[PDB]
């Protein structure tokens, strides 16, 4: 049942790669019923039915199947296989917030990737353990700032490394997340030197995604930098992309925080506008939360400018909500 | 509302060109 083993996981590996992981899964877990004597096949499968079930976000099995594939790759003696398990346990258990034990797996992943001499899987190792110091910082005080600071040491040891890699999504992922702890530890100024970098590449790249977010996280640092004309700008072509997009939960989200900059501006015409918009757009996907938000949100503008009976017409419609 | 970069994944294939 080799041969047939072999076959069903071809399946699999092509249904995975062609975006659908419900029925990968399937012809995984049917090649592993089928079985094999190649225990590094068995390796493979395991750690591709953990990718998948983690990008189906079931974080439980993605587990399981990465810690059969982590004792495995050592039963063989793989230390490339024990480093890769070792990695995707370690996020794997980031998601599900054992933050100590994933650090010890991602270090394995370092560490096991050092010794063979594999610059590749080095850097990514870096990136994967900065990612649960900053989830660590997140999630929760002297330990907060001690895990952020350890991100950020993290991510400046990866950009090093994928620079000389030239390594330019490597680049632009820890970028991104670079900002984001900078953002967190309150280094405006550093945050924003690091999305720009972050842009830079997303357009390099022409991903429309990364782009947007790279201008959201912008906005929010030119926030807490006081420079409320700046962030609106930014806000402003987030909206642009979402649309372009078509993502209309970004849109009204982009609407949102275009009102609350306005209304710092002190400009409650643009604010109401926005909001108005984001209104609008929340029942249309049926968003309760942000309808009230919403409803607040312009019962203060009206407030705002004194007019009276429409701020009280929002009022109530919150106060429902 | 933070923006994250998406993790990475090691993969493994049960075939090597
Ligand atoms: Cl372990």
């Amino acid at each position: 049942g080799s041969a047939s083993c072999l076959e069903l996981a071809l399946e699999g590996e092509r249904l995975c790669k062609s975006g659908d992981c419900r029925a990968g899964v399937s012809f995984f877990e049917a090649a592993v019923q089928v079985g094999t004597e190649d225990l590094k096949t068995l390796s493979a499968i395991y750690s591709q039915l953990g990718n998948a079930y983690f990008y189906l976000h079931d974080y439980a099995k993605a587990l399981e199947y990465h810690h059969h594939d982590l004792t495995l790759a050592r039963t063989i003696g793989d230390q490339l296989g024990e480093a890769k398990a070792s990695g995707n346990l370690g996020n794997t258990l980031k998601v599900l917030g054992n933050f100590d034990e994933a650090i010890v797996c991602c270090q394995r992943h370092l560490d096991i990737s050092r010794e063979l001499n594999d610059k590749v899987g080095e850097a990514r190792a870096l990136y994967n353990l900065g990612n649960v110091y900053h989830a660590k910082g997140k999630s929760f005080p002297e330990d907060v700032r001690n895990a952020l600071q350890a991100a950020v040491d993290l991510y400046e040891e990866n950009l090093s490394l994928v620079t000389a890699l030239g390594d330019r999504a490597a680049q632009g992922r820890a970028f991104g997340n670079l900002g984001n702890t900078h953002y967190l530890l309150g280094n405006f100024r550093d945050a924003v030197i690091a999305h720009e970098q972050r842009l830079l590449i997303a357009k390099e790249f022409g991903d429309k995604a990364a782009e947007r977010r790279a201008y959201s996280n912008l906005g929010n640092a030119y926030i807490f930098l006081g420079e409320f004309e700046t962030a609106s700008e930014y806000y402003k072509k987030t909206l642009l992309l979402a649309r372009q997009l078509k993502d209309r939960a970004v849109e009204a989200q982009s609407c949102y925080s275009l009102g609350n900059t306005y209304t710092l501006l002190q400009d409650y015409e643009k604010a109401i506008d926005y909001h108005l918009k984001h209104l609008a757009i929340a029942q249309e996907l049926k968003d309760r939360i942000g309808e009230g938000r919403a409803c607040w949100s312009l019962g203060n503008a009206y407030t705002a400018l004194g007019n009276h009976d429409q701020a009280m017409h929002f009022a109530e419609k919150h106060l429902e909500i | 509302v933070m923006e994250m970069e998406p993790e990475t994944m090691e993969t493994k294939s049960v075939i090597d060109s």
